[PDB]
């Protein structure tokens, strides 16, 4: 699709390095609009970053940072939003970037507009025309006051700019390098332009740039895009007839999703009743599943009823883990609303509290759950435990919140020997990274294209093991389980059954009259009767 | 040509400030750093700060970086260095110089006229010229020596030529010496053929810039 | 800031000869220095850049050399028009520092100095103070004496010389005293003479003139 979710991992080295540029590719190839952050880090010299072609919009701010790659293609990016700020200040962070290794040139002609945060570059001993350009320009008429921290400690000379660069502003050696101003030279008041003309000023619903005056020739939108169009705001869902003030369904009414206004709230997303699409509710709302399969977000006159909340959310929101200091706060739970963090302190417990560590026995706590709405991370899990079973009974792993903005499902290091999810059947958003299982089989036994939403996730996996020494061993899927796809060993991971499955377990036929209570047919599940 | 044209070769009272301006032409003005080099008189060299027009980013020295404010034009093509509050120890001759080929490298070519900046709070006082007229005690046997005298004027420099600059062949032209009264004095003779004495004029142009002052 | 210190700080030698200027740094510079020729009265001139690479339009007979913390400065074949004060300049770290720098004179054969006096002006006659000037010119080597001898007497202390840089063309200096008196002290006395001791000289040549005959 045209649009993509960022990163959230920083400047955090990556778990995977072998998968971190693949995951790359997954996320941003093809996508034009970023929501998130734009985070480039830890890329070698021999990086293809060919998938940052198409970028023109990144909402929250660009992080690129230690990376030995010479070229970042980012040609197309045409504004910054900055909604969220490296360090709380950047919208734009060049940090560390060399061992030639090193980043030359940043190239980024047609970043215009930078509507919150300053610009940090800093310790680049390869890359040029980082002070020859007017920043002040680049900045929002709200954001005159943008912070400016550009360092030019090189350790090469620098060609100056090409002749066509009219008051020598570019971003490298080329002749389409050259900076266009779009605010420094505007007549009147005008907050973007085209030209020293005032005839030349763009709309004021225009952000980057414009090609004429209308506000449908804007090259970025200020607040909203309603179908080509430029808006402060989106049509209200809602129309309100001047007398008796009722209110009726709008049919030009439109949801708020980003910068842009949408007909409908895309997958994995929930439609409020202000009119926006988000991934939390609003405070005191419940989420109310449509039979369509939609979801939406209401609010409720009296207290809404106790919900289960993973990591990240409410009363949990700074919890690292999953602990025996909060494990009995998911007993009972079908749906959490949260993530679940296994990492190694999960399973090492309190000696000042007299608080037992985290036992094997107490994470059949999560043998009701069916839905996680964040992510499930797991970096440590108990040796006994050959599989992932106390998860046996999940299905659906929304991904409205992900580990490092990324990844929805990650298994790491861990002994398990197959994964055990049976009953998974959707990832609805983020990646999927099962690396360093030195026992675990049966992960290409699973239809993982079965579970993805979206054409931007897929699974990244490595040293785990290898799949010529599961085949090797008796490690293959049950004749029972159709098209070869099972979570593990046994009749009783089978993704689809092919025929009759009795309770957990699949069979071949049910004994509909053969001495098992006669048991009767109902939805090829096989129950007893009389 | 690519040339540097810098003005402002003045003398500013002890505590004010002084804004030296440095025309360029010849190559894109914005396309290379214009840096500032200073040099006292009989001293080393030392760099104060660099600049690139068409964005206006600098780069000061520490000892630099509460004075000096460094700025650009794309339209009159200047550089205007300009210092905030001078002291004894800032009398020198301030260059402004540019890269050869490259647009942030540090060696430099292209230099420019450097203008003199000195700073004493002594008046400044106008030249004053006498000429000196060749007797038979300086009629040598084929030559004879003749020249023009600047005597007590507090601040330096003068430039003394002849004929306009077109008598410069055997033309030796003394640096100043502090007098006891605190003001300079120098003077500057021609080696010219006694054949040629009552054949041609000669006439010494003196040039104060700090007083404004041409007497010839 | 990375001190950069010259040597020596001083040098004479002949037309023809070698001319090694050693350059040491405080740090070490990986070939950032760069070396420069600043002859009185003018504006440095970019010899050679970045150690080994010479500059377009200097010539060939400049070779520079070295690395980490000694360099060297060679010229081939010292010439009269090499007369400068040379820098060097590292170009390692902000802020790029230069050297005191090595002011190099040329040598020649010894010439004698000629000797010019001149009366004082008329007009500063009628100003109430007098000085006498003196004239020496297109000598080698600097190494010159002027005594004031009025009626046959040494007036010293009240002199101030002023010698002029060694020529770029014939490679010879020029001396110009002045004795300064007041007319009260001036119309007391007639005879005003110029002796000077110089090696292309066997006996001090003394030039001078009366007041009052012209
Ligand atoms: C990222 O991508 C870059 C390329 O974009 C990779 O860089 C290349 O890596 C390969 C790795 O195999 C390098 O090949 C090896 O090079 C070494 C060193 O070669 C030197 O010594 C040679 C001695 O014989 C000499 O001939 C070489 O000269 C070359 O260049 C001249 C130019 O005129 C050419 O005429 C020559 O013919 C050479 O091509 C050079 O000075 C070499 O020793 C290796 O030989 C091994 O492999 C062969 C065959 O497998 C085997 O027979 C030998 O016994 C020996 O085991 C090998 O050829 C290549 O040089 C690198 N190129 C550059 C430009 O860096 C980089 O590796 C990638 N990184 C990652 C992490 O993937
Ligand atoms: C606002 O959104 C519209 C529609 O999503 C964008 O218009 C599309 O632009 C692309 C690229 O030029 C075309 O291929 C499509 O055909 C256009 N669609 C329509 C319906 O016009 C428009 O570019 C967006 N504007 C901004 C400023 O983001
Ligand atoms: C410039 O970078 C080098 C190494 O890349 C470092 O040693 C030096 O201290 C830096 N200088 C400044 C001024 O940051």
């Amino acid at each position: 699709t045209q649009v993509c979710t960022g990163t959230d991992m920083k400047l955090r080295l990556p778990a995977s390095p072998e998968t971190h540029l693949d995951m790359l590719r997954h996320l941003y190839q093809g996508c034009q609009v970023v929501q998130g952050n734009l985070e480039l880090t830890y890329l070698p010299t021999n990086a293809s970053l060919s998938f940052l072609q198409d970028i023109q919009e990144v909402q929250g701010y660009v992080l690129i940072a230690h990376n030995q790659v010479r070229q970042v293609p980012l040609q197309r990016l045409r504004i910054v939003r900055g909604t969220q700020l490296f360090e709380d200040n950047y919208a734009l962070a060049v940090l560390d970037n060399g061992d030639p290794g090193g980043l030359r040139e940043l190239q980024l002609r047609s970043l215009t507009e930078i509507l919150k945060g300053g610009v940090l570059i800093q310790r680049n001993p390869q890359l040029c025309y980082q002070d020859t350009i007017l920043w002040k320009d680049i900045f929002h008429k709200n954001n005159q006051l943008a912070l400016t921290l550009i360092d030019t400690n090189r350790s090469r000379a620098c060609h100056p700019c090409s002749p066509m660069c009219k008051g020598s502003r570019c971003w490298g050696e080329s002749s389409e390098d050259c900076q266009s101003l779009t605010r420094t030279v505007c007549a009147g008041g005008c907050a973007r332009c085209k030209g020293p003309l005032p005839t030349d000023c763009c709309h004021e619903q225009c952000a980057a740039g414009c090609t004429g005056p209308k506000h449908s020739d804007c090259l970025a939108c200020l607040h909203f895009n309603h179908s080509g169009i430029c808006e402060l705001h989106c049509p209200a869902l809602v129309t309100y007839n001047t007398d008796t003030f009722e209110s009726m369904p709008n049919p030009e009414g439109r949801y708020t999703f980003g910068a842009s206004c949408v007909t409908a709230c895309p997958y994995n997303y929930l439609s409020t009743d202000v009119g926006s699409c988000t991934l939390v509710c609003p405070l005191h709302n419940q989420e109310v599943t449509a039979e369509d399969g939609t979801q939406r977000c209401e609010k409720c006159s009296k207290p809404c009823a106790r919900v289960c909340y993973g990591l990240g959310m409410e009363h949990l929101r700074e919890v690292r883990a999953v602990t025996s200091a909060n494990i009995q706060e998911f007993a009972g739970c079908k749906k959490i609303f949260g993530s679940l963090a296994f990492l190694p302190e999960s399973f090492d417990g309190d000696p000042a509290s007299n608080t037992a560590p985290l036992q094997p026995e107490q994470l059949q706590v999560f043998e009701t759950l069916e839905e996680i709405t964040g992510y499930l991370y797991i970096s440590a899990w108990p040796d006994s435990l050959p599989d992932l079973s106390v998860f046996q009974n999940l299905q659906v792993i929304r991904g409205r919140i992900l580990h490092n903005g990324a990844y929805s499902l990650t298994l790491q290091g861990l002994g398990i020997s197959w994964l055990g999810l049976r009953s998974l059947r959707e990832l609805g958003s983020g990646l999927a990274l099962i690396h360093h299982n030195t026992h675990l089989c049966f992960v290409h036994t699973v239809p993982w294209d079965q579970l993805f939403r979206n054409p931007h996730q897929a699974l990244l996996h490595t040293a785990n093991r290898p799949e010529d020494e599961c085949v090797g061993e008796g490690l293959a899927c049950h004749q029972l389980c159709a098209r070869g796809h099972c979570w593990g060993p046994g009749p009783t991971q089978c993704v689809n059954c092919s025929q009759f499955l009795r309770g957990q377990e699949c069979v071949e036929e049910c004994r509909v009259l053969q001495g098992l209570p006669r048991e009767y047919v109902n939805a090829r599940h096989c129950l007893p009767c009389h | 040509q690519v040339q540097l044209v810098q003005s402002g070769a003045e003398v500013k009272k002890p505590g004010a400030s002084v804004k030296l301006s440095c025309k360029a032409s010849g190559y894109t003005f914005t396309a290379y750093y214009i840096n500032w080099v200073r040099q006292a008189p009989g001293q080393g060299l030392e760099w104060i700060g660099r600049i690139y027009p068409g964005s206006g980013y600098t780069s000061y020295a520490q000892k630099f970086q509460g004075r000096a404010t460094l700025t650009a034009d794309e339209s009159t093509s200047t550089a205007y260095m300009e210092l905030s509050s001078l002291r004894s120890e800032d009398t020198a001759v301030y260059f402004c110089a540019r890269p050869p080929v490259y647009y942030d490298s540090a060696w430099f070519a292209y230099w420019g006229q450097g203008t003199l900046v000195t700073v004493s709070s002594a008046s400044t006082k106008g030249p004053s010229v006498f000429p000196l007229a060749p007797s038979s005690k300086s009629t040598s046997g084929g030559t004879a020596a003749l020249g023009c005298l600047v005597k007590d004027y507090f601040p330096e420099p003068v430039t003394v030529s002849w004929n306009s600059g077109a008598l410069t062949s055997g033309v030796h032209t003394f640096p100043a010496v502090l007098q006891s009264s605190g003001l300079y004095s120098l003077s500057s003779v021609v080696t010219v053929p006694s054949s040629s004495l009552g054949t041609q004029t000669y006439i010494c142009n003196v040039n104060h810039k700090p007083s404004n002052t041409k007497v010839d | 800031d990375i001190q950069m210190t010259q040597s020596p700080s001083s040098l004479s030698a002949s037309v023809g000869d070698r001319v090694t200027i050693t350059c040491r740094a405080s740090q070490s510079i990986s070939s950032y220095l760069n070396w420069y020729q600043q002859k009185p009265g003018k504006a440095p001139k970019l010899l050679i850049y970045a150690a080994s690479s010479l500059q377009s339009g200097v010539p060939s007979r400049f070779s520079g050399s070295g690395s980490g913390t000694d360099f060297t400065l060679t010229i081939s074949s010292l010439q009269p028009e090499d007369f400068a004060t040379y820098y060097c300049q590292q170009s390692y770290s902000t802020p790029p520092t230069f050297g005191q720098g090595t002011k190099v004179e040329i040598k020649r054969t010894v010439a004698a100095p000629s000797v010019f006096i001149f009366p004082p002006s008329d007009e500063q006659l009628k100003s109430g103070t007098a000085s006498v000037v003196c004239l020496l010119n297109n000598f080698y080597p600097r190494e010159a004496k002027v005594q004031w001898k009025v009626d046959n007497a040494l007036q010293s202390g009240n002199s101030q010389e002023s010698v002029t840089e060694q020529d770029s063309k014939d490679s010879t200096y020029s001396l110009s005293s002045t004795l300064t008196l007041s007319k009260a002290d001036y119309e007391k006395h007639k005879v005003y003479a110029c002796e000077v001791t110089h090696q292309g000289l066997s006996s001090p040549v003394t030039k001078s003139f009366n007041r009052g005959e012209c």
